[PDB]
């Protein structure tokens, strides 16, 4: 095909010689072991091998042979309930052939070749088709797992095997075109499979963290970003989505995140129930995990595969939630190549490509009608990590002003003890107006007004905060200390959930909505308390405050009536005193 | 043509190309591959050995093996036509509406040249916007550049596209025939999301005004190269409007943060050493030239307005990208959280904000007489009240004298109604009235900046 040998091997990169006719970015095998390569530069006939795994133990003058396909995960039915290396290798089988070591020199298959499956067809043979037109529905768990024409294929059918178990590899469709569709179909990664067309979004991506659903929120096509220094909950706020999002598929993938946080979701996740079936929640799950410890270059691979997976599922028709855990390391990874190939860099040494390969990523999708005429959403909420705390640093900032919905996760907040506390005096979402329809109808018809008044206090409260630190809470009188305290409670109780309290760690709108109406009331009547002639001073020390306190803890079932009880308790417990 | 092939050394976005001689600096060329798809690359750095061409896009697939390069054309550029005036176009200058291309009347060198100084005629005219506050207090004069410093997440865009459609110069108030002069809004954003891309097109088409405007809008993802030329396009296209036919243009570029984000990358690869805090040394210059498309030029009657709106990252006024501008553009109109948190729209502060040149705006014999003094009224009045609103928190309200106690209430009516203006459009004349009214709230015979006459006719 095209073959040469090692000329210069030193570091994760190598330079082979005796090569020509290569193409940019192409998988290869290097060393006697065979390891998985990439073409990333040419210079006459010598080529920079980028070598996906480790190295060590190599000699100069060993195989170097390309096949000339440029990366791609082979996508088809049966992928859930697994874990996948950076080139989608199922570690199960690996573990079964090794022991307890990720060892080089490994080759297996992406989708297992044994299991056969219950087929069903749609179209009759002797029919016409065009790109991405649905064909067969193999069932798969609580899902219905369709199969499409691989994009950019068109023609006319000629046979169709009827129902029964059938292999993954099998050609179960023949064409009058001499072509063959088999169950899966391989698709690159650098490209970006089209869809029928692009369209606006308006459906909220529910999430159940009050803080991500009453204040800042996200569109369905949403793109956002979450940052915060080390020890800030960065991971855990993606944990919750992975077990309380509201869609078909969580596709949690993290690159450069430790084992411990991964494996845990593989021993807890079996025993839980989804809000959309009742089954083991692990059905809507991917995990393409590729922890820090592993190779260098894999950290680059990793993401773009799970972007693609994000398309692949959307494609069938569902509602992708992809979230990359800790994309920033990716930058570091990219830049480690750089160093060795000698590319002068831009600030903070990142090679100038920060935008180049960022900006393509995040733009990707949301509510986009498919070739199949389904409603496709790509939901990404990117995690990032700065390396300082200085948000001024480039790789961070470049995220803003490429995507909307910015949440910032304050650092000094969290040292105390809340979670997943954010600064809402940093943060800002954009998506928040085009959510109004759905909210009105679905939730309550007066909700957005009732929320803006909450921000009315909340963002105004700093107005006083500063003056507190300029002359104490002393000599701030009473419409003064009203607010301070109201709001004090507003974050003490409306902004801090957990991810470990047994219940109360997920909410419906309508519940949350409830909590939120109370407080307004309490503000209102208090406003009329002091104006009438009494004082907050004791009002704080009313028993009824603490009822508003503990409040969040009761569950839904009780919730209506809980809430109704305070609805009595208010009007009496003001007028009396 | 057929020709120049055997390309050696391609690393990432750079590309060396075998012996050409034909080429020129600032040439642009077709790269062709092994699969028929074609790609473009600008001609930078060339010698007696090689030239340097730059893949615009991705380079996925290329080969040491032959896959030639076609010389497109000298110093590329584009033509123009009056036809253009309701279209949808991307970057370079291709039809994104889906209706067949233009047909010239000219070709235009896209390095925009620089004017002359004598030729320029001092501004003296006026332009309404249709937004209030940015006409009353600090008034966009005609043939003027000026920019809206936004914050990180305050909503620029909307406050953009309102002031897109809304404006119409009233020559009326000055005296002359109405349709002696028509209005062209030339608009270009960049780094727009699939999301953003749609908020424009929806609003634009709504009541429609696409039929009196030109589009240009270089998607976010889209190659970084073309980005660089992108504005220069819609700038030069603007010339052809006023100088060869007279028109009154309003150019509105957007998000020049992107302009530099994107910039840097280019320079970072093409070589140089970046100066202070990055932002490649020759920024000052490069940025300068994307602003000399403005002002009226004697004899000629039409002219260009710049409003380029951009966002800072450090939320300052010290980071260079905005700071820089602030030496060559002439004023500043910020947006604060404060307003916006409390929910107003479009939040444009008062006091941070001020157009240095605006004296030759509004006039007694130009467009309404009293405006001058309204402007220095509500400003200085305002700031006086914003203190009280804080200090009332330390002493209660039982220690405010009468005159001044009213200066509190002023603020409330100012903030709640006056700078809010939803989707209501207004006009310079209706707007001045409102103002007046509010000023009536505080005690008279005191607003001593303004002269007595006027108060004797309005209250
Ligand atoms: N929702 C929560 N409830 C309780 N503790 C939390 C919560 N979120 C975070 N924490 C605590 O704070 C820690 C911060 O999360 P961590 O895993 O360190 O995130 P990262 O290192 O990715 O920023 C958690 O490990 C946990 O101990």
């Amino acid at each position: 095909m095209i073959q040469g040998v090692i000329q210069k091997i030193a570091g994760p990169a190598v330079i082979a010689k005796g090569m020509l006719g290569a193409r940019m970015y192409d998988i290869c095998k290097v060393g006697e072991e065979g390891l998985v390569g990439e073409i990333i530069r040419l210079d006459g006939d010598t080529a920079f091998v980028q070598v996906y795994e480790d190295t060590s133990g190599l000699k100069v003058g060993e195989p170097v042979v390309s096949t000339g396909l440029p990366l791609a995960v082979e996508l088809g039915p049966g992928m859930l309930n697994g874990i996948y290396d950076g080139i989608q290798r199922p570690l199960e089988r690996i573990r079964e052939k090794t022991g307890i070591y990720i060892t080089r020199g490994v080759v297996v298959h992406a989708l297992d070749r044994e299991k056969k499956w219950a087929w069903t067809p749609m179209v009759k043979p002797g029919d016409e088709v065009r790109g991405g037109m649905v064909l067969g529905t193999v069932p798969e768990f609580g899902f219905t797992h369709k199969i499409l024409v691989p994009p950019d294929v068109r023609g006319r059918v000629k046979e169709v095997k009827p129902a029964g178990e059938y292999t993954v590899e099998e050609p179960v469709v023949v064409l009058e075109d001499g072509t063959e569709l088999k169950m899966y179909h391989t698709w690159p990664v650098r490209r970006a499979r089209p869809v029928q067309r692009k369209l606006d979004p308006n459906t909220p991506f529910l999430t159940g963290m009050r803080i991500l659903d009453v204040l800042f929120p996200v569109a369905m096509g949403g793109t956002a970003a979450i940052p915060g220094p080390f020890g800030s909950g960065k991971t855990v706020t993606q944990q919750s989505l992975a077990k309380w999002s509201n869609a078909d598929v969580v596709v949690y993938v993290g690159c450069g995140e430790r084992g411990n946080e991964m494996t845990d979701v593989l021993v807890e996740f079996p025993e839980l129930t989804d809000p959309k079936t009742g089954g083991p929640l692990m059905h809507r799950t991917v995990l393409i995990a590729n922890t820090s410890n592993m190779p260098v270059a894999a950290r680059e691979a990793s993401i773009y595969v799970g972007v693609t997976i994000a398309e692949y599922f959307r494609d069938q028709g569902f509602s992708v939630a992809l979230m990359a855990d800790s994309t920033s390391r990716w930058a570091e990874a990219l830049r480690e190549i750089s160093s060795r190939l000698e590319e002068m860099p831009a600030e903070e040494g990142y090679p100038p490509y920060l935008a180049a390969r960022l900006a393509a990523f995040y733009e990707r999708a949301g509510k986009v009608i498919t070739l199949g005429g389904e409603e496709g959403a790509v939901t990404i909420v990117g995690a990032v990590s700065p390396p300082g705390g200085d948000m001024s640093e480039p790789v961070t900032q470049s995220t803003l002003r490429i995507v909307g919905a910015f949440w910032r996760l304050d650092a000094s907040l969290a040292f105390r003890r809340h979670f997943p506390a954010i600064n809402w005096n940093g943060s800002y979402s954009l998506f928040t107006s085009a959510l109004d329809p759905w909210y009105r109808e679905n939730v309550a018809e007066d909700y957005p007004e009732l929320r803006d008044a909450i921000s009315e206090l909340l963002q105004r409260e700093a107005g006083l905060q500063e003056i507190v630190q300029l002359v104490g809470p002393d000599a701030l009188q009473d419409a003064e200390r009203l607010v301070i305290e109201v709001g004090r409670i507003i974050r003490e109780d409306f902004l801090q959930q957990n991810a470990y309290h047994e219940v109360d760690a997920y909410c419906s709108m309508k519940k949350a909505y409830g909590i939120m109406k109370m407080i307004l009331a309490f503000y209102k009547e208090a406003e009329a308390a002091i104006k009438r002639g009494v004082s907050i001073d004791e009002i704080l020390q009313l028993p009824v405050l603490e009822r508003i306190g503990r409040a969040r803890y009761v569950s839904e079932e009780e919730f209506p009536a809980y809430f109704e009880e305070a609805m009595k308790e208010i009007q009496g417990a003001f007028k009396a005193l | 043509k057929k020709e120049y092939t055997g390309i050696t050394y391609i690393s990432g976005p750079l590309l060396f190309v075998e012996n050409a001689k034909d080429l020129a600096y600032g040439a642009i060329v077709d790269i062709k591959d092994g699969t028929g798809r074609v790609r473009g690359g600008q001609v930078i750095e060339v010698s007696e050995e090689y030239a340097v061409i730059q893949v615009f896009e991705e380079t996925t697939g290329l080969d040491l093996a032959t896959t030639s390069v076609s010389l497109v054309e000298d110093v590329a550029r584009l033509g123009v036509s009056k036809e253009m005036l309701g279209r949808r176009f991307n970057g370079i200058g291709k039809p994104i509406d889906g209706l067949p291309p233009i047909t010239p009347e000219k070709r235009l060198p896209i390095t925009g040249l620089p004017l002359n100084p004598v030729a320029r005629r001092k501004p003296e005219q006026f332009i309404q916007t249709g937004i209030s506050t940015i006409d009353v207090m600090n008034t966009l004069v005609r043939g003027q550049k000026l920019p809206i410093f936004s914050g990180s997440g305050l909503p620029a865009n909307e406050i953009a596209a309102q002031i897109a459609r809304q404006a119409t110069v009233r020559p009326d108030l000055s005296g002359e025939g109405e349709k002696e002069e028509p209005f062209a809004v030339v608009f270009a954003a960049m780094g727009i999301t699939q999301r953003e891309l749609s908020y424009f097109i929806q609003e634009f088409e709504r009541t429609g005004a696409l039929s009196r405007s030109v589009l240009f809008l270089n998607k976010a993802d889209d190659p970084t190269i073309e980005r660089i030329l992108t504005p220069r396009m819609a700038l030069t296209v603007a010339e052809y409007l006023a100088f060869e036919h007279d028109y009154h243009v309003l150019v509105i570029l957007t998000d020049m943060t992107n302009y530099c984000e994107a910039l840097r990358e280019i320079g970072a690869a093409r070589e140089e050493i970046p100066g202070r805090r990055g932002y490649p040394g020759y920024m000052y210059t490069d940025l300068a030239t994307i602003y000399e498309r403005a002002g009226v030029v004697e004899g000629k009657k039409g002219s260009v307005t710049q409003i380029p709106i951009l966002s800072m990252p450090d939320d300052d006024r010290t980071h260079p990208i905005p700071d820089l501008t602030g030496y060559i553009t002439e004023g500043q109109i910020q947006l604060s959280r404060e307003l916006h948190r409390k929910g107003i729209y479009p939040p444009i502060d008062p006091l941070p904000s001020l157009s240095r040149l605006m004296n030759n705006g509004v006039g007694k014999g130009k467009t309404r007489e009293d405006h001058k003094q309204v402007s220095d009224q509500l400003y200085s009045a305002y700031a006086n009240g914003v203190d009280i609103r804080k200090l009332v928190a330390i002493i209660g309200e039982d220690a405010l004298t009468e005159n001044d106690r009213r200066y509190l209430q002023f603020a409330d009516a100012f903030e709640r109604f006056f700078i809010n203006q939803g989707q209501q459009n207004r006009s310079i004349e209706e707007s001045l009235q409102i103002a007046w009214a509010l000023l009536s709230m505080l005690p008279q015979g005191e607003l001593k900046r303004i002269s007595k006459d006027h108060i004797g006719k309005y209250y």
